[PDB]
């Protein structure tokens, strides 16, 4: 079903999982409604696996009264936030549930409100990248990521970029606007085509060493 | 979880009158399962040191 | 009249409970591999070796 095409190689690995063996960490989380942040979001893009998540708050009271129960430490998450906290990854701990039209359908992305797991450390994990300069870019073994946030000015975002894609970039022509991910590396090749603003290409899936 | 609803209504009697009839009616509700972990470690000399009191 | 139904008249059987999911899988093809039809295999070394003679 589907395949249309037959090709000389299987893919080495989907977005949002781990590629190899290795020290790793990660945490859980939970995800809030990007229009509950105060001074509006100016980039704006659903919760899709393998995108950058930010640090929004404590939701661990869990009462009403004077005196509250911390029965657990549970973390709360927004698309984008100045304060990073890990990539969503791991697609097989999550359900389906459809879409609006019908159920069964593809879906990729999840719900406010879900829980979910984000990683700060990993040897090799496949991830999406973005090209952030509106030009032709081979990134080659090492290279830096970055992020983009919620808080990104439009005139630095003249490009339709989503709230929390990842875009390679070289030591020093890192874009204006986004927030670098200390001590990440691309570790592997890609080469990505021309680009412009409405005609955006995703990118290659590729491998990426977090930490 | 669901429900059943039944419905009916019944008339008089006759030998030649027509035949009322019963139905019913259904509906759901969901919930939502949560999980909790929680972890130990120890190491060998913790141990021998803990016995001592 | 006709009183309230209490209940949302609806349909009552949902979706599921009425598909049968078949019990096979498909999977993608890739290339063909003809090296062996070709030339055949031999297995004449052991493995953690280095050379052939």
């Amino acid at each position: 079903m589907f395949q249309k095409q037959v090709y000389r190689q299987y893919t080495p690995g989907f977005p949002g999982d781990l590629i190899e063996d290795g020290p790793k960490r990660a945490r859980p989380g939970r995800i809030m409604s990007l229009s509950a942040v105060n001074p509006a979001a100016t980039a704006t893009g659903p919760n899709r696996a393998s995108r950058a998540f930010g640090y929004a708050g404590d939701v661990s009271a869990l009462g009403e009264g004077q005196p509250k129960t911390i029965a657990a430490r549970a973390s709360e998450v927004v698309i984008g936030g100045a304060n990073f906290f890990g990539v969503l990854g791991h697609p097989k701990h999550y359900a389906l549930f459809g879409s609006a039209g019908d159920s069964l359908a593809p879906s990729y992305d999840l719900p406010d409100g879900a829980e979910g797991e984000f990683f700060d450390m990993a040897t090799g994990l496949v991830v999406e990248i973005f090209n952030g300069a509106a030009a032709a870019l081979d990134l080659d073994y090492g290279d830096l990521v970055a992020y983009v946030p919620n808080n990104l000015a439009t005139a630095d975002d003249a490009l339709g970029l989503p709230a929390g894609a990842l875009v390679g970039f070289k030591t020093g022509s890192m874009p204006t606007g986004l927030v670098q991910i200390p001590n990440a590396r691309i570790v592997n090749a890609i080469s990505l085509p021309a680009q412009s603003a409405g005609n955006l290409v995703a990118g290659v899936t590729i491998v990426q060493l977090t930490q | 979880q669901g429900i059943v609803e039944p419905a009916g209504t019944a008339v008089e009697y006759g030998d030649h009158t027509n035949i009322p009839l019963t139905s019913w009616n259904a509906n759901f509700e969901r919930r939502t399962i949560v999980r909790g972990e929680l972890g130990m470690m120890v190491g060998t000399l913790e141990e021998g040191r803990a016995s001592a009191i | 009249n006709f009183t309230a139904p209490v209940t949302t008249p609806s349909i009552p059987t949902p979706i599921q409970f009425l598909q049968t999911w078949l019990p096979g899988f498909v999977k993608v093809m890739t290339a063909a591999r003809k090296i062996d039809e070709i030339i055949g295999i031999d297995t004449v070394g052991s493995w953690e070796d280095q050379e052939i003679v």
